[PDB]
């Protein structure tokens, strides 16, 4: 009688719980049914007077003004299901790939909000021509640099991070956020003062202000651009369709099912002044 | 009715669709004047009366 | 362009309320006959010094940010506000002790007492007042 | 993905799945109450 | 998933 | 503030105009139904 127990299963199908931490919650997230969007940003501001009492003021000067063209791609992934297993596995198969479907695509655009590059993706803001802040010009994301190379500075440490906050201008600084992979926040966190204590104190914020530790960008290395920070609510621009259109395809794999589905996004730098980074070159 | 990537073959219909709000950099708006005593004036100047000294009891 | 001329009307007087000068602009606090403090006069500005020339104090530093708080009146520390530009706040904040931890500890909030990150103050030069403190309210 | 414009996409991976089985033990304690004491004990032993 | 021959999948 | 303007798509799309009179309406038309019509027509005359 060992073959009149039938073990029960499980109610919900689970699975491996992977990183949903993927900057749309807290970049600008932007509805678009479109083939792209386009961001008009003011690269420049007016001019003041203070006009005396007789002056016949004059003209003044204007923002001009610059437009980002986001790209809106396409994202899409095709698994492969038989129709003898879609008939006969009571849990509901097609629900759970779509529940399972998007937890891989808001987990794939997290790569590209950050370090995706140009084709056919959006391009992340790590490669965006960075250029060291003091020279900062527009068209680049500034970044201050740390001293040694393969580490914080060795003389005076943790100071290469308080000057990335507070060169990320007062405005930006209000609602920022530190952008960092899971093993560079160890390494930030193992800092230490002379006495072996560790000097730093769920949000896990970093003198005060909130982190989304991420999981694209590089650890320490030589030249790496390894812990970001600013206003990502006006410096990141994500534009998508709210929808994930689903297509299954009885046909083309005759004794399968082969879900296709596709959510189109799209996203790159909206305010370079608005995202400051941290090279360990010199 | 082709690809939508170049433009002969059915790429000058995707007309990018713009903005909502034009945006634009976002300076500095601390100003003192959330901290400082606003007072509402229609005239051409302003006299404030402060004492400088104090009676003795 | 009135939501955004009024944008820089509103980031233009800041410069007027604090760094202003007297002509066709309001005169801020920086440029009002400054003396110091302990020879307090009505018609001027008290203030305390550091001591050495281009840093705070050298040998007990950070002492001239407390006797400048404990100096403003006990009446005018009710509500007070400190006000530097964001890169003298830096400066501050990179004090550290003999260990070489930082000392310091939103509204960024120094001592308790809250910071105006104003844009118009010099920084830490040889003779500027780069830091500011006091009741706005009545000021 | 992140397919192309002309790419004709193709198959990708589906996640592999690993069932666990729990054995859902049984657990009992037995221990020897005497009869007299759960009738003059006015504390209420059964549910103590 | 796929194949409902064998298990793991 | 070149980029502030874009321009209006248009009503539709247009298309450059093609020739209609194709042969069809003086030939005749059999509306058929099986893959192919046969016609049967005598090659020669009586000849008597």
């Amino acid at each position: 009688g060992g073959y009149l127990v039938d073990p029960q299963t499980s109610e919900t199908i689970r699975g491996v719980l992977r990183s949903t931490a993927s900057l749309r919650q807290i970049a600008s997230v932007v509805n678009v049914e479109a083939t792209s969007f386009d961001v008009l940003v003011d690269k420049t501001d007016m001019g003041s007077g203070w006009a005396s009492e007789t002056a016949a003021l004059s003209e003044t000067a204007t923002p001009q003004i610059d437009r980002i063209t986001i790209p809106l791609h396409e994202l899409a992934a095709m698994p492969k299901a038989s129709q003898r297993l879609l008939d006969d596995s009571a849990f509901d198969i097609e629900t759970w790939l779509a529940n399972r479907i998007a937890d891989k695509f808001a987990r794939a655009e997290a790569a590209a909000f950050i370090s995706g590059d140009g084709v056919d993706k959006p391009t992340g803001f790590l490669t965006k021509t960075k250029v060291a802040n003091g020279a900062w010009a527009w068209g680049s994301l500034g970044y201050v640099a740390t001293g040694a190379a393969g580490d914080f500075a060795a003389v005076n440490a943790s100071d290469a991070v308080v000057d990335l906050v507070y060169a990320l201008g007062a405005e930006y600084r209000a609602n920022a956020s530190f952008v960092m992979n899971s093993k560079t926040a160890g390494a930030v966190r193992k800092m230490k003062d002379a006495d072996g204590r560790f000097l730093w104190a769920e949000p896990a914020r970093l003198m005060g202000y909130p982190v989304l530790i991420a999981e694209d960008m590089p650890d320490i290395a030589a030249n790496a651009y390894a812990i970001a920070f600013g206003d990502f609510g006006n410096g990141y621009t994500i534009a998508e369709r709210p929808d994930l259109r689903v297509l299954r395809d009885p046909f083309s794999a005759k004794p399968h099912v082969l879900f296709y589905a596709s959510k189109r996004v799209g996203g790159d730098v909206s305010d370079f002044a608005a995202i400051k980074l941290l090279k360990f070159a010199a | 009715a082709l690809n939508s990537a170049v433009a002969a073959e059915g790429g000058y219909l995707v007309d990018p669709q713009t903005s909502e709000t034009i945006r634009g950099v976002l300076r500095s708006t601390a100003s003192l004047r959330q901290i400082a005593s606003v007072v509402n004036v229609e005239a051409t100047s302003f006299d404030v009366l402060v004492d400088k000294t104090d009676m003795g009891s």
